[PDB]
RNA sequence: AGAGGUGAAAUUCUUGGAUUUAUUGAAGACUAACUACUGCGAAAGCAUUUGCCAAGGACGUUUUCAUUAAUCAAGAACGUAGGGAUCGGGUGGUGUUUUUUUA
C-alpha cells in the first residue's frame, strides 16, 4: 500500500543530479546534487558522492512521506556520450539499500533519431 | 505478520551447520514460528498467536550478511546496533590492491578498524559489511572510503588513533 | 473430446 | 446439439476434402487438355462461377 | 552564493495529497498519489493542476507482469473531491524493450497513421514489425524485397486506420490494451512475409473534442457531492 | 534511533532504541515516565522512561502518523491516548487496558493539535488539523459524540484549546483565542508581514503562559493568562 | 418568435418590434463600429442586411456591456458599459429606445439572434422554413421548455400587507408603473438569483392580462381571480441548462470570518434552509441541500421556495404535467428509487460494470482462436431500455441484452452459410463449456434466434451473471458479409430482393448496429434528456400499440431527430419540451418530398455538401423508384447509413400512417384543448379504435414485482 | 546553492531561482539503432513516409531493323582455373508457411 515518487536521476558526467519528483513530474522534492557532498571540482562525480548525495535525498523523502520510488535514469544523451556515468548505478543501489522500495527501473536517456552533427 | 528472508548458496551450509543454534535460542525465547523453504531458498518467520518480528529478521539477516553467531546473539543483546552494506565501485587497479589496503596483511588493518571503533565488519571479494553503533558505522565507513580513495596506511592510522578515542572515550 | 473434434482446423 | 454439429462438421470436412483433391488431383479432358487451376482453390463450381463472373 | 538567500520556505506544511483514479477501461483504476500546493485564494490550487499527466506502466496498471513494458500516459482534467479521475493521454513502449527488439540480418517496417477517431480525438498511432527468419530457412539474412514493404506498409496504416474512425476511445484502448491489432496485422499480413513480433510502440493525441464532464465521469462511474454534518 | 538523555551531568544515553520508522512526534505525558513515539508509519510506540523499554506496542493505524496526546495527571487512573493520523482518522488508545475506544473519521487533511480534558465523566477532546476545522468531540468510555467545530481561516498547526474556557488556534503567524459554543475570537495576534508561521504553541506553568515557536527559529511569551482578562 | 413591441415591463414577451428593427438598421448604416466602421451598406440586399443585422445583435452586447450609441442630428459607435437593461442611447434625443423590454427579454433575444444566426450562416443545407416559417410562438411549452403557473389570491390593495411578503413603497411606485410591475421585476430578479448557474434563460408573464377597458369604465374593473389588477396568474417559464438541473446542492459564496455583504444577503435570500458546510474537498461553502425526488426536479422545490419565501406567503404554484408524465416513467425497484432523480444512470452503469468482469474474465482464458473484440450493442448500452435494468429482471423481453463478438480474421472457416453459423456455435459451445468449467458463479443456456431470416442453424449464447444480468452472445465473422453478397449474386433473378431484405436485416443486426450505439451512446452523455424522452417515447408507442413492427432502433433515431437538429427551437432541457417537440416535429413531417437526414454530432464529423447530396440523391431515385410509399414509408438517413432504408423497412403502410395521424390528432389535442392531467391521459389513452379485432389477455402471474418496476 | 566548462585551475552564469523537473509552442538542420564486405549511380556520391515526373540496369522474348560497331585526337556535359556464398531476374521440383467466389 506503498507511495511512489519517480526518480530521475541524471548520471551525467562531471555531476549526477538526482530528485524524487512526485508521480507526475512536476512538483519537485529534495533536489540534491553530486557537487553539494563534496567540494573539490573534480570528485563531484564520483559514485560514492554520488550515493550520498542519494542517502540524504532518500532522508528527506522519507520525511515527506514517499516509501518507494519509480527510478528514470537518464545519460547526457542527445549527441553525447549516451552512456551512463560512473554515479548513476552508485546512486541507484545507495536509494535501494536506504530503506527505499523501488520499481520499474528505467533508462530515459535521449535518443538523437539523427540529431545535428554536420 | 510474517517475514521471508531470502538466503544465498554461500552461506547456506555453514547455516545448516548452526542450524540447531539459532531456533533453540529464537523459538523458545522470542518465538516467531519458523520454516525454512528450502524449495526456494527463503527463511520464512510469522507472528506468534500466543514487536519480536524485527529483531528475529534482522538476526537471520546479519547471519545471511555472514556474521558470527557470537555477533547474531549480540543482535539479539543491545537492540541498538545497525547493519550496513556498501559496494565499493570507486577491476584489477581498483579493485585488487583496494581491497588489499583495505585487509592490509591478515586482516590486521580491517582488525584496526574493528577494535578501534567496536564495530564488526565482514567483507566479500567486493561488498563491505559493517554492523554495530551509528556513529561507529559513520567513522569507520569514513574511514574506510578513505583509505580505498588513496590514503597512507600511516595516516590512516592516525585517524584511527583520534576516532578510537573519542568513540572509546565519553563525549 | 466431441467439442474439440468439432473445434479442429483452427 | 454438440453431437449434431459433430457429425455435421465431421461429414462437411469430409466432402470439403473430397471436394479439393478432386479439384486439384489431375483434370485431362475427353481430349489433351489440362485444366488450369489456382494454388489453394476448392471447388469446381467455384471456379466455374468465377468464370461465370467474368464473363 | 553572493546574494542574500531567503532562509526558510518550510514548503511541505503548505503542500497537499490528491491521488489520482484511472478510467475504468483498465482494472487497478487507483494509480498514486500527487502533492499540489494550499488550494487558496489568486491560485486557486484546486483547479491549477487540471492538465497534467502522469506516466505511469501497464504492468502496474493490470496486475500482470506479461506485459511489464509499455507506460502509459494519463491525464488529470477535472477534480472530484481529492480524487483526479483522469482519461487516457497517450502510449509509449520503454526504449528497453525496442532496443532489444531490433536485431541485425532482418529488417524492420515503420508506420504511423494519424486519424481522427469517432470522436474528435486525432491520433497518430504507430507500429512497427520485424522480419521473421521462416522455420526451416537457411540463408542468413531474410530481408524484405523492399517492394514488399511498401505492400506491407499500406495494408497495416490501412488496417490500423480501420481500426481507429471507428472505435471510440473507450474501445481503442480496450483494444489495444489485450494485444489484439497486433494479431490482426500477424493474420492479415502472414500472406507477403512471416513477421515476428509486430508491436503499436506509441500512440500520441493531437487534438481533444471539449471537456464534456458527463462522458469524463461515465468513464469511471457515478458520485456526487453532498452535505457534511457542520454543527455551527 | 531514539535516545533518552537524563539531564543531569551524566547526560549519557540511558536507554536508547531503534524503532521501526523515522519519527516526527514525541508526545510526552502531564508528569513523567510516560513517552509515545509515532513514525512516518502508523506504529505509535510507548515506551517508559525511568528504566527504558517498549511498554505498549500499538502497530495498527492507517499512515503517517502527525501528532498525538497523552491523558493522565498525577495520580490519575484512565492513562489514554490520542494518535491522530495524516489521512484524517484518529483512533483513541488506552494503556491500561492495551486497548483501542473509538475511532474517528472526520478530517480531510494531516490531523495536528489534538487534546482532551474533562469536566464532571465527560473526557472531550479538541482536535485541530492543516484544514480549518477545529473539531470537538464529546468522546465517553463507551458512547461517542461530536460538538461544533468553529470554522477558523488559519492552518492550524499544534493547537491545544482547553484554557479558563477560551481554546487556542495557531499556524499562520496567527494565535486565535476561539470561544466556547461560539465563533468570535477575541484574541488575535498581530500577523507580520512575512508569511513564516507558527509551528509549536508551548503551555508554560501549566497553561498560564505560552510560547510561541517561529518559523524563522524565534520564540515569543504571550502571557494568556493576563490577556484572558484584558484589547488586541 | 413572439417578439412584438408592446412591453415585457408589464410581464409579456416582446417589447422589441419592427421600428426598433428598422431604426437598428439605418443606426447601423452611417457606421456600427467603435470607429464607426460601416455594417450595412446598400450595396446587398435584404439577406445580407438581415445577416449583418443578426450578426452584430448578436456579437454586440446592449445589456451588461457596451451598448449602440447614435444621435439623429452624425456618427454611431459602441459605448463601453451596460445599464443592467437593454440600452441603446440617441444622444439627439437623450432617449433608450430599447427600454420597452426589460433585461431577459433582450438576454432571449440575444440568443435568438445568435440561434439564427448559427442556422443561417451555414453553407450546408436550406433552412428557409426552418427559420421563418413555422410560428413558434403558437405553444407555451414548445418555444419554453417548463412552466409554472403562480396563482397569487391576495385579495385587495389594501389586503397586501397579510397576503403578500413583497416590498410597499415609494421608492417601488416610483419606478413600477402597478402591482403587476413591481411583483414582475422583483419576481425575475429574485428567480435570477435564486437559479443562476440552474437555468439558461427564465421568462416572466403575467397572463390574464389584456389592455381593454371599455368606453364606460374608467380602468380596468375586473376580477381578476383573488385580485383587481390586470392580470389573473403568472406565467414563470423557464428554458434550463440540462446539465445542472438534478444537482442537488447549490452553492453561495465560502466562509471568510468577516461575514461579508455576499454571504450576508445569501442567508438573507435563503433564510433558515441554506447553511455553511464541508466538502470532500475540505471548503467551507454556503450551500443548501435539495432533497431530489423522481417525479419532482428540484427546479420546481427552489423556485417554490422563492415564491412563498418572499413575493407572499400563501399564494401556491400550478405545475402537475411533470409530475402527470413522471409516474409514466416506469420507476424501478432500486435503493430509494423516489430519491434518485431521472437523470440518474446508476443502473446502466451497473449493467456496464457487470458487463466489464465478463468481459475481462471472457479475456483472460484461451480459445483455439482468440477474441478479437466483443463489443456490446445493447440498448441497455446505449440508455434507451424500458426498464431502468435492475437485476435478476427476466421478465422485460430485452433483459437479455446483445453482445456481438468476432475472432481474429482466421482463413480456416467452413464455406457455406449454415456451416459456418454451426461452426460460431460449435465456438460458443466450447466458451460455455470452459465459463461453466472455471467460473460456475456464471451460468448460461442457448437459445436460437430467427431474427434474421432463412437460416435455421444460429443460435445465439445467453449467459446469467450473478451480479444478475443477462446477456445474449452472437459470433461475428469477416466471412459473413462475403457469404451474403455471392448469395445475392448467384440467387435467381426473381429472388433478389428477398435475399437482399435479409442482408439488409443483417447489416441492420450485426454490422452497423455497433456504429449506431456507439455514435449515440457518445452522444447521450451531451443531450442529457435522451433516455428519459425515448423511455417515454417507447412507452407512448407500446401503449399506442406500434412496437410489433416498428423497430427499437427507429424509434431512438425519430427522437434524435428533434436533438441534433432542434432549430428553431433550444435543444430541450425537460422531458415535456422534448417529447412534445417529438410529436410537433413528427406531426408536421411529411414522406413524399421528406427525408430525414441527421447528423448525430456534438454541439458548437458532421455531414458535408457532397454526402448530404448523395443522400438526398438516393432518396431521389429511391422514391421515384417508389411512387407514393407503398411499401418504403420513412427515410431515416445518418452519417452512419447514408442508404436511410436500413430501419424503415418492414412497417406496413397502415402502421406508419397510424403514426402520423396519432401525432397530428396529438397535436391538433395540444392546440385544442391545453395540458392537463386528463389531457395527459387522453394522450395515453390506448386508443383501441375496435379495428376488427380486440383480445385480452393475462398469464396466470403478475410481472412487475419480476420485471423490477 | 550551486551549475556549464577544466588536466587542474581559471573563466562563464546562478538568490532577477540558474543546471535539473513537468507541460506546450516556434525554428531550421538531420534521417540514428535497422546498416551488411549488401544495393544503385558514368564519377563525385546516394538511406523518413506517400504521390507524381521521367530515366536506367538485368532478365524474359520463336518481336522488329540489318553493321547501324569499336577507339581516342578536336570538342562537349558532370566534380591461370576452381569453389562456397549473396543480390536481381527466369525455369522446374514438391513439403511447410500460405489460403478459400472480391481484384
Amino acid at each position: 500500500s506503498q507511495v511512489f515518487g519517480v526518480a530521475r536521476i541524471y548520471a551525467s558526467f562531471n555531476d549526477t543530479f538526482v530528485h524524487v519528483t512526485d508521480l507526475s513530474g512536476k512538483e519537485t522534492i529534495a533536489r540534491v546534487t553530486g557537487g553539494m557532498k563534496v567540494k573539490a571540482d573534480r570528485d563531484e562525480s564520483s559514485p560514492y558522492a554520488a550515493m550520498l548525495a542519494a542517502q540524504d535525498v532518500a532522508a528527506k523523502c522519507k520525511e515527506v512521506g514517499i516509501t518507494a520510488v519509480h527510478v528514470k535514469i537518464r545519460a547526457t544523451g542527445g549527441t553525447r556520450t549516451k552512456t551512463p556515468g560512473p554515479g548513476g548505478q552508485a546512486a541507484l543501489r545507495a536509494l535501494a539499500r536506504s530503506g527505499l522500495r523501488i520499481g520499474r527501473i528505467e533508462d530515459v536517456t535521449p535518443v538523437p533519431s539523427d540529431s545535428t552533427r554536420k | 505478520e510474517s517475514r521471508k528472508i531470502m538466503v544465498p548458496p554461500h552461506r547456506m551450509t555453514p547455516l545448516r551447520n548452526s542450524w540447531t543454534k539459532i531456533y533453540p535460542p529464537l523459538v523458545e525465547h522470542l518465538k516467531l514460528q519458523v520454516r525454512m523453504n528450502l524449495k526456494t531458498k527463503s527463511v520464512e518467520l510469522r507472528t506468534n498467536p500466543k514487536g519480536a518480528l524485527q529483531k528475529g529478521a534482522d538476526f537471520i539477516k546479519a547471519f545471511t550478511l555472514g556474521f558470527d553467531l557470537d555477533d547474531s546473539i549480540a543482535l539479539l543483546r543491545l537492540d541498538d546496533l545497525y547493519i550496513e552494506t556498501f559496494e565499493v565501485k570507486d577491476t584489477g587497479d581498483h579493485l585488487s590492491r583496494a581491497i588489499g589496503r583495505i585487509a592490509g596483511k591478515d586482516g590486521k588493518t580491517k582488525f584496526a578498524i574493528e577494535n578501534a571503533t567496536r564495530t564488526r565488519i565482514v567483507l566479500a571479494d567486493s561488498k563491505i559489511h559493517i554492523l554495530g553503533g551509528f556513529t561507529h558505522i559513520r567513522m569507520a565507513r569514513e574511514s574506510v572510503v578513505s583509505l580505498i580513495l588513496g590514503s597512507p596506511p600511516g595516516k590512516v592510522y592516525g585517524n584511527l588513533r583520534t576516532v578510537a578515542s573519542r568513540l572509546k572515550e565519553r563525549y | 473430446d466431441v467439442i474439440e473434434e468439432a473445434l479442429s482446423r483452427f | 446439439l454438440k453431437e449434431d454439429i459433430h457429425t455435421h462438421m465431421a461429414i462437411f470436412e469430409q466432402r470439403e476434402a473430397q471436394a479439393q483433391e478432386d479439384v486439384q488431383s489431375s483434370i485431362v479432358d475427353e481430349d489433351g487438355f489440362t485444366l488450369v487451376v489456382g494454388k489453394n482453390t476448392k471447388s469446381l463450381n467455384s471456379i466455374r462461377k468465377k468464370i461465370l463472373n467474368k464473363n | 552564493k553572493k546574494g542574500q538567500k531567503k532562509r526558510v520556505v518550510d514548503p511541505f506544511t503548505r503542500k497537499e495529497w490528491f491521488d489520482i483514479k484511472a478510467p475504468s477501461t483498465f482494472e487497478n483504476r487507483n494509480v498514486g498519489k500527487t502533492l499540489v500546493n494550499k488550494s487558496t485564494g489568486l491560485k486557486s490550487a484546486s483547479d491549477a493542476l487540471k492538465g497534467r499527466v502522469v506516466e505511469v506502466c501497464l504492468a502496474d496498471l493490470q496486475g500482470s507482469e506479461d506485459h511489464s513494458f509499455r507506460k502509459i500516459k494519463l491525464r488529470v482534467d477535472e477534480v472530484q473531491g481529492k480524487n483526479l479521475l483522469t482519461n487516457f493521454h497517450g502510449m509509449d513502449f520503454t526504449t528497453d524493450k525496442l532496443r532489444s527488439m531490433v536485431r541485425k540480418w532482418q529488417t524492420l517496417i515503420e508506420a504511423n497513421v494519424t486519424v481522427k477517431t469517432s470522436d474528435d480525438y486525432v491520433l497518430r498511432i504507430f507500429a512497427i514489425a520485424f522480419t521473421r527468419k521462416q522455420a526451416n530457412q537457411v540463408k542468413r539474412h531474410s530481408y524484405a524485397q523492399s517492394s514488399h514493404i511498401r505492400a506491407i506498409r499500406k495494408v497495416i496504416s490501412e488496417i490500423l486506420t480501420k481500426e481507429v474512425q471507428g472505435s471510440t476511445l473507450a474501445q481503442l484502448t480496450s483494444k489495444l490494451i489485450p494485444e489484439v491489432i497486433n494479431k490482426e496485422i500477424e493474420n492479415a499480413t502472414k500472406d507477403i512475409f512471416p513477421l515476428q513480433n509486430i508491436h503499436v510502440r506509441k500512440v500520441k493525441l493531437l487534438k481533444q473534442p471539449k471537456f464534456d464532464v458527463g462522458a469524463l465521469m461515465a468513464l469511471h462511474g457515478e458520485g456526487s457531492g453532498e452535505e457534511k454534518g457542520k454543527k455551527v | 534511533q531514539l535516545l533518552k538523555i537524563f539531564h543531569l551531568k551524566t547526560g549519557k544515553v540511558v536507554r536508547s532504541m531503534k524503532i521501526s520508522s523515522p519519527s516526527y512526534i514525541l508526545d510526552a505525558d502531564s508528569t513523567s515516565t510516560l513517552l509515545a513515539v509515532g513514525g512516518t508509519d502508523g506504529s505509535i510506540i510507548v515506551v517508559d522512561i525511568e528504566n527504558g523499554y517498549i511498554t505498549h506496542s500499538f502497530k495498527g493505524h492507517g499512515g503517517t502518523i502527525s501528532s498525538l496526546k497523552f491523558y493522565g495527571q498525577l495520580n490519575s487512573k484512565i492513562w489514554l491516548l490520542a494518535s491522530g493520523d495524516t489521512n484524517g482518522m484518529v483512533k483513541v488508545w488506552d494503556l491500561v487496558k492495551r486497548k483501542c475506544l473509538h475511532t474517528l473519521q472526520e478530517h480531510t487533511s494531516a490531523v495536528r493539535g489534538l487534546d482532551i480534558i474533562e469536566v464532571p465523566p465527560s473526557l472531550n477532546l479538541l482536535s485541530g488539523g492543516r484544514d480549518d476545522i477545529i473539531n470537538l468531540w464529546d468522546f465517553n468510555m463507551k458512547k461517542k459524540c461530536k460538538l461544533l467545530k468553529t470554522l477558523p481561516v488559519n492552518q492550524q498547526v499544534e493547537s491545544c484549546g482547553f484554557l479558563k474556557i477560551i481554546y487556542t488556534a495557531g499556524g499562520d503567524a496567527i494565535f486565535q483565542l476561539i470561544d466556547s459554543e461560539s465563533g468570535s475570537v477575541l484574541k488575535r495576534t498581530n500577523k507580520p508581514i512575512e508569511e513564516l508561521f507558527i509551528i509549536g504553541v508551548l503551555p508554560i506553568l501549566s497553561n498560564s503562559q505560552m510560547f510561541l515557536v517561529l518559523s524563522d527559529q524565534t520564540l515569543q511569551l504571550i502571557n494568556v493568562e493576563e490577556d484572558l482578562k484584558n484589547t488586541i | 418568435r413572439g417578439f412584438s413591441s408592446n412591453m415585457s415591463h408589464s410581464g409579456s414577451l416582446g417589447g422589441f418590434g419592427t421600428f426598433e428593427f428598422t431604426i437598428l438598421m439605418a443606426a447601423l448604416l452611417n457606421g456600427g463600429g467603435i470607429n464607426s466602421n460601416k455594417i450595412l451598406l446598400h450595396g446587398f440586399s435584404s439577406y445580407q442586411l438581415f445577416k449583418g443585422v443578426i450578426k452584430y445583435l448578436a456579437t454586440m452586447d446592449l445589456c451588461h456591456d457596451g451598448h449602440l450609441q447614435f444621435h439623429s442630428n452624425p456618427a454611431s459607435k459602441y459605448i463601453d458599459e451596460g445599464f443592467q437593461t437593454p440600452t441603446l442611447f440617441d444622444k439627439s434625443t437623450k432617449v433608450n429606445i430599447l427600454t420597452k423590454m426589460t433585461v431577459s427579454s433582450y438576454q432571449i433575444l440575444k440568443e435568438y439572434a445568435g440561434e439564427t444566426l448559427r442556422m443561417l450562416n451555414n453553407v450546408v443545407q436550406d433552412q428557409f422554413s426552418n427559420i421563418f416559417l413555422t410560428n413558434i410562438s403558437r405553444f407555451d411549452n414548445l418555444k419554453y421548455d417548463l412552466c409554472y403557473d403562480v396563482q397569487l389570491p391576495l385579495g385587495k390593495y389594501n389586503n397586501l400587507e397579510t397576503s403578500l411578503a413583497a416590498t410597499f413603497g415609494s421608492m417601488e411606485r416610483v419606478k413600477f408603473i402597478t402591482l403587476e410591475n413591481f411583483l414582475a421585476h422583483k419576481i425575475t430578479n429574485v428567480a435570477r438569483y435564486a437559479l443562476g448557474d440552474r437555468i439558461k434563460y427564465i421568462q416572466i408573464e403575467m397572463v390574464g392580462q389584456k389592455s381593454d377597458f371599455p368606453i364606460t369604465k374608467r380602468k380596468v374593473y375586473s376580477n381578476t381571480g383573488g385580485n383587481h389588477f390586470n392580470f389573473d396568474f403568472v406565467r414563470v417559464k423557464l428554458i434550463v441548462n440540462p446539465s445542472e438541473c438534478d444537482k442537488l446542492v447549490t452553492k453561495g459564496p465560502a466562509h471568510s470570518e468577516t461575514m461579508s455583504t455576499e454571504a450576508a444577503v445569501f442567508k438573507n435570500f435563503w433564510g433558515i434552509k441554506s447553511s455553511l458546510r464541508r466538502f470532500k474537498d475540505g471548503s467551507i461553502t454556503h450551500c443548501c441541500v435539495w432533497s431530489t425526488s423522481s417525479s419532482e426536479p428540484i427546479i420546481s422545490s427552489i423556485v417554490n421556495f422563492a415564491l412563498q419565501k418572499h413575493v407572499s406567503k400563501k399564494a401556491q404554484i400550478s405545475n402537475e404535467t411533470i409530475k402527470k408524465f413522471h409516474n409514466f416513467l416506469p420507476l424501478p425497484n432500486l435503493p430509494s428509487s423516489a430519491k434518485t432523480s431521472v437523470l440518474n444512470l446508476s443502473s446502466f452503469f451497473n449493467l456496464k460494470k457487470s458487463f466489464d468482469d465478463l468481459y475481462k474474465i471472457i479475456f483472460q482464458m484461451k480459445l483455439p482462436l482468440s477474441v478479437k473484440s466483443i463489443l456490446p450493442v445493447g440498448s441497455a448500452f446505449r440508455y434507451t431500455s424500458l426498464c431502468q435494468p435492475v437485476p435478476f429482471a427476466y421478465s422485460d423481453p430485452d433483459f437479455f441484452q446483445d453482445v456481438i463478438l468476432e475472432f481474429e480474421t482466421s482463413p480456416k472457416w467452413p464455406d457455406e452459410i449454415t456451416s459456418l453459423e454451426k461452426a460460431k456455435t460449435a465456438f460458443l459451445l466450447k466458451i460455455q463449456e470452459e465459463l461453466s468449467a472455471n467460473s460456475s458463479t456464471y451460468r448460461s443456456f442457448f437459445s436460437r434466434d430467427e431474427s434474421i431470416p432463412y437460416n435455421l442453424e444460429i443460435v445465439t449464447l445467453n449467459i446469467l451473471t450473478p451480479e444478475g444480468y443477462g446477456f445474449k452472445f452472437r459470433v461475428l465473422t469477416e466471412r459473413d458479409e462475403i457469404l451474403y453478397l455471392r448469395a445475392i449474386a448467384n440467387a435467381r433473378n426473381e429472388l433478389k430482393p428477398e435475399l437482399e431484405a435479409t442482408f439488409l436485416k443483417f447489416t441492420a443486426k450485426y454490422l452497423a448496429s455497433v456504429r449506431h450505439t456507439r455514435t449515440l451512446e457518445n452522444i447521450s452523455h451531451s443531450y442529457q434528456f435522451y433516455s428519459p424522452v425515448v423511455r417515454l417515447f417507447k412507452r407512448w408507442l407500446d401503449t399506442h400499440l406500434l412496437l410489433g413492427h416498428i423497430t427499437d432502433e427507429l424509434a431512438e433515431l425519430i427522437a434524435i431527430k428533434p436533438f441534433v437538429d432542434p432549430a428553431p427551437y433550444f435543444i430541450p432541457g425537460s422531458l415535456e419540451n422534448g417529447f412534445l417537440k417529438v410529436l410537433k416535429f413528427i406531426s408536421q413531417w411529411n414522406w413524399k418530398d421528406d427525408p430525414l437526414i441527421l447528423d448525430l454530432v456534438k454541439p458548437e464529423e458532421r455531414l458535408t455538401l457532397a454526402q448530404y447530396k448523395g443522400i438526398q440523391m438516393n432518396f431521389t431515385n429511391l422514391r421515384n423508384s417508389d411512387p407514393n410509399g407503398t411499401h418504403l414509408q420513412f427515410f431515416v438517413a445518418s452519417k452512419n447509413d447514408p442508404s436511410g432504408i436500413l430501419y424503415s423497412s418492414g412497417i406496413p403502410l397502415p402502421i406508419a400512417t397510424r403514426l402520423t395521424a396519432l401525432a397530428k390528432v396529438a397535436v391538433n389535442l395540444l392546440q385544442t384543448h391545453g395540458l392537463n392531467q386528463q389531457t395527459i391521459n387522453l394522450l395515453f389513452t390506448p386508443g383501441l379504435k375496435d379495428y376488427d379485432f380486440v383480445v385480452d389477455l393475462r398469464t396466470p402471474i403478475g410481472l412487475k414485482s419480476s420485471c423490477g418496476i
